[PDB]
RNA sequence: ACUCUGGUUUCUCUUCAGAUCGCAUAAAUCUUUCGCACUAAAGAUUUCCGUGGAGAGGAACAACUCUGAGU
């Protein structure tokens, strides 16, 4: 019985119109042969995306004229636009260039997004400090939804309900949760055993790791 | 000796990995199928003498075909240099540890074969032959001298010594006291047969090969330079390679000092490659600095240059981390909340008022002290 | 011409070509003296060696290939590292590959929230500090003006 | 110039 | 990299030794494959633009030109030797001999000081220049 | 108690075998482990030392004692 409470409340449908590339080290004829022989074809492999791993871009590791603060900010819309149909993504699979492209077929009532802010370097495991400029009042994913059923989803105005930020160094790090409480409007930030009050503008300041938004 | 034998048995038992499934190919039967081999039947003494002669001939071929005619191999398989030689000839006289081990094994085999021949030539009695075999197997590390060729054989030598001690102390009891007549040599024979069977693949591979027919920064810089040069045309590789190297150096020095590297006149793929190289070098440098700091804290052996380089890298990393922390403090604002700060200020004011501490004024124009 | 022309003297036995195990590299038998009988003997010997090496050859080869494939996940060659960049790097045109200069020559306002918080905290503290009893203050105008009242 | 020598050295390592 | 032009031909290297007389000629007989010779080349590049006005450093490959490794007997993986106006100056390192450095000197300042001392000794004509270093030990603690 | 496919020995090849494949016991490489590794342990890998299973082919001499089977 796949229609579980969790599967119905926090799991959605994504239609990954994914493809592959023939070869980087081949001429035009050999590449076109695989492009036409379904060896580099585009296929729809629509699955159930319980969590949308919106990947943040790596820090430029270089200063600029603007950005008085040296923390590279990033808008949520640009971050979440990767999952849209137009934005193609490449996967460095073994002996292949899996150039794919995703598309959200159906949105869950409570979308859960977990930005992978921590990666592994060639000799260590660094955490990307880029901030996610995510408005926490109203947002719509219809600008990144699939064109086939764009009008099928009547409601698209989703608002963030809870954010969990992992502050500190990767090895020694603290896990704080900034949750927007219902009943009232205050988005309280809760430590392990300390409950504080966080300003809504300050919620979008701390680097979030896992976010859960209510589609209203 | 008994404890050492028990240790060897327990080691051979705990490591009893069951054998693997081979294809059951017989090397001896394969060589028999080969047209370049004949078959006959002869006494073990004659075959041993023939094998000793063949081994001597093979050693002579290995020490003569290499034009190293300044040394001679004795009939006892103890190769001794003929006369003095120069450093060039000394390097030419380099005898590999595999060669030394093979020479020692051949010497032991020739000694055993000659002892058998003497037993079959009427030189000594059969009991004397057994005693000679016991001597040629136990307490034979001194005679063979194979320990220097391969240090690992010292374990087998100690096992043979323990077997000799046990056999002695058991047999030499009652009317038969201490003496040289102990002829029980099966144990040492088995030990040396096992050692030879283990050693055989390495020596065979060496003989077959003879007869035929930490630095991530420099490596990454060399790889990037090679890639750029191979991509660069011959019309631009005459003098602009130094320019590309200088640009890479500027990028490296830029990331190490928080100064942005801005080359707007450079190609976008060139900038991407430079940025990738800079990121790789930064990761390698950070890992190396962390490892060096850990080693220094633990108490590893370093030098003044290494200590200076590690201190510089650690200082640069600490400065970058402090800059990042200050930037985050500016971004995150004051960590102390307004209410907590007000409460702390009120407490300090109350404490000062209770102490009635008169504030220290600005230094007057005519201060006494 | 040899090095004798420079008039220099002292003060394949190289140390790199030499080693502890298996001694020095190279083959003691020169590859020159071969023949058709040598070809036949070498073929027979190689066939015998290959036959005697095929016991676990298939399983060993499969396991080694799997291990190499696994190690390819964590062991990228320096060349492989820049391979993706080097492939795209060839797209730079001749003008792009010649204009390379010599190396000798809405939005997020992160500081805004910090400044606002600092201003609020300072205002709150000053409101608290306005309740102080006897905090002193020496006017810089008076002190500087009266600084030269005792000058030579 | 140095590009050929660098490529030769890299190809052997 | 290896910006120092390696004299491929042995006779070319000998002529290069006879080319400059008023400066110091240092030939790196190390094979460019080994990492030790790579570190030696890096150290040379550190002093490439410094000792240039007083010295002319060239690389060498014992595989390319073998006569140098067979007559001078440079068997080390990367041996640094000097020749001044057809006179191979000896550096009093204290390692038993003085024909080569034989050590991957990772200190640029030490190499610069050694080059300066070698130049001073060559100017003074001393065939065995007293190296201002305790090279007989590892110089580490 | 009548009859019946059914002999062992030995040589060779292929293939499988984690069963104490072997009531025996080695070698090498990497990895982790404290060194500062013959004198040391752990994990893995590989090659030998030589086997058992089955199949296939070959040449020697037993032809039904035997046993299973067709009474």
């Amino acid at each position: 019985k796949k229609k579980t409470i969790v599967t119905d409340v926090f799991q959605g449908s994504m239609r990954i119109f994914t493809k592959k590339l023939p070869h980087p080290d081949l001429p035009a004829e050999e590449k076109e042969q695989l492009l036409h022989n379904d060896e580099y074809q585009e296929t729809m492999v629509e699955s159930t995306f319980m969590y949308l791993t919106l990947d943040l871009p790596t820090a430029p590791l270089y200063k600029d004229e603007k950005e008085q603060l040296i923390i590279p900010q990033v808008p949520l819309f640009n971050i979440l636009a990767k999952f849209n149909g137009i934005t193609e993504k490449e996967y460095k699979t073994y002996k292949e260039n899996f150039l794919k492209r995703f598309q959200l077929t159906k949105l869950p009532p409570y979308l859960i997004f977990c930005i992978k802010r921590f990666t592994k370097n060639n000799f260590f495991v660094e955490k990307n400090p880029t901030i996610v400029n995510f408005p926490i009042t109203n947002v719509d994913l219809r600008e990144y939804l699939s064109e086939e059923v764009q009008a099928v989803h009547k409601n698209t105005t989703y608002d963030l309900i809870a954010n969990i930020v992992h502050d500190g160094k990767p090895s020694e790090g603290s896990y704080r949760i900034h949750v927007l409480h219902h009943g009232t409007g205050k988005w309280y930030e809760l430590q392990d055993l300390q409950v504080t009050d966080i300003l809504p503008q300050m919620i979008t300041l701390s680097e979030a790791y896992i976010q859960i938004w209510k589609r209203r | 000796s008994y404890q050492k034998l028990l240790k060897y048995y327990v080691l051979n038992a705990l490591k009893h990995r069951p054998p693997k499934a081979q294809k059951k190919r017989y090397l001896f039967r394969s060589f028999k199928a080969t047209k370049f081999f004949q078959s006959t039947k002869l006494d073990w003494v004659e075959v041993g003498l023939q094998v000793c002669r063949q081994g001597y001939n093979m050693l002579n071929l290995l020490i003569h075909r290499k034009n190293l005619n300044y040394l001679h191999l004795d009939y006892n398989f103890n190769l001794k240099p003929v006369k003095t030689l120069t450093t060039k000839e000394r390097k030419k006289s380099r005898f590999g540890n595999a060669f030394h081990l093979c020479r020692e094994v051949l010497r032991l085999t020739k000694l055993v074969v000659d002892s058998h021949v003497q037993y079959r030539l009427g030189n000594v009695d059969a009991f004397q032959l057994a005693d000679g075999l016991q001597y040629i197997f136990a307490h034979v590390g001194q005679l063979t001298g194979m320990y220097r060729y391969k240090y690992k054989l010292m374990r087998q030598i100690r096992m043979c010594k323990d077997l000799k001690h046990l056999i002695y102390y058991r047999f030499n009891t009652g009317p038969v006291g201490k003496g040289p007549g102990c002829g029980f040599w099966a144990a040492g024979w088995r030990v040396w047969l096992f050692f030879m069977r283990g050693i055989t693949p390495l020596l065979e591979r060496w003989l077959g090969n003879l007869l035929a027919r930490s630095h991530f920064d420099l490596e990454l810089r060399a790889a990037v330079m090679h890639d750029i040069l191979d991509m660069m045309p011959e019309g631009i590789k005459q003098n602009k390679a130094r320019t590309i190297l200088q640009h890479l150096s500027e990028a490296w020095r830029c990331w190490k000092a928080n100064i942005p590297w801005k080359v707007p006149g450079l190609p976008t793929p060139i900038e991407n490659m430079i940025l990738r190289y800079v990121k790789a070098k930064a990761d390698w440098w950070t890992n190396t600095a962390h490892y060096n700091r850990e080693r220094i804290r633990r108490g590893a052996t370093v030098d003044k240059t290494v200590c200076k380089k590690n201190l510089g890298r650690l200082t640069r990393l600490y400065l970058k981390a402090e800059q990042e922390r200050q930037h985050n403090y500016l971004k995150d604002g004051p960590y102390i909340t307004a209410e907590e700060a007000v409460a702390v200020y009120t407490t300090t004011v109350h404490w000062l008022e209770s102490r009635r501490f008169s504030p220290i004024p600005f230094p007057p124009l005519s201060y006494k002290h | 011409v040899p090095g004798l022309g420079r008039g220099a003297t002292g003060f394949d036995l190289n140390d790199t070509n030499y080693d502890e195990f298996n001694g020095y590299a190279g083959s003691l038998f020169s590859s020159g003296p071969y023949e058709k009988d040598d070809e036949e003997a070498d073929a027979i010997y190689a066939a015998l060696d290959k036959r005697m090496d095929e016991r676990r050859k298939e399983r060993r080869e499969q396991r080694e290939k799997e291990e190499i494939e696994k190690y390819r996940m964590e062991r990228p060659k320096i060349q492989q590292q820049f391979s993706d960049l080097k492939r795209k790097l060839a797209e730079v045109t001749e003008e792009e590959w010649l204009s390379i200069p010599e190396v000798g020559d809405g939005e997020l306002d992160m500081r805004k929230i910090g400044q606002a918080r600092n201003t609020l905290m300072d205002m709150r503290l000053s409101q608290v500090s306005d309740s102080v009893s006897g905090q002193t203050v020496v006017d810089p105008k008076g002190y500087l003006t009266d600084l030269n009242s005792m000058i030579p | 110039d140095i590009e050929s020598s660098l490529k030769q050295l890299a190809e052997r390592r | 990299s290896y910006m120092l032009p390696h004299l491929h031909n042995g006779w070319q290297v000998d002529q290069a030794i006879l080319s400059e007389e008023d400066r110091v000629v240092v030939i790196r007989f190390g094979h460019d494959w080994d990492p030790t010779c790579m570190k030696m080349d890096e150290v040379l590049y550190s002093i490439a633009e410094k000792v240039k006005n007083f010295a002319v450093i060239y690389l060498v490959d014992i595989t390319e030109v073998p006569d140098f490794n067979k007559m001078y007997e440079l068997y080390d993986p990367c041996t640094v030797m000097f020749f001044f106006r057809n006179k191979h100056i000896m550096i009093d390192l204290g390692t038993g001999n003085n024909n080569k450095i034989n050590w991957a000197m990772e200190d640029k300042q030490e190499m610069v000081d050694i080059i300066e001392t070698v130049y001073r000794g060559a100017r003074k004509g001393r065939g065995l220049v007293v190296s201002p270093k305790d090279y007989s030990t590892k110089y580490r603690y």
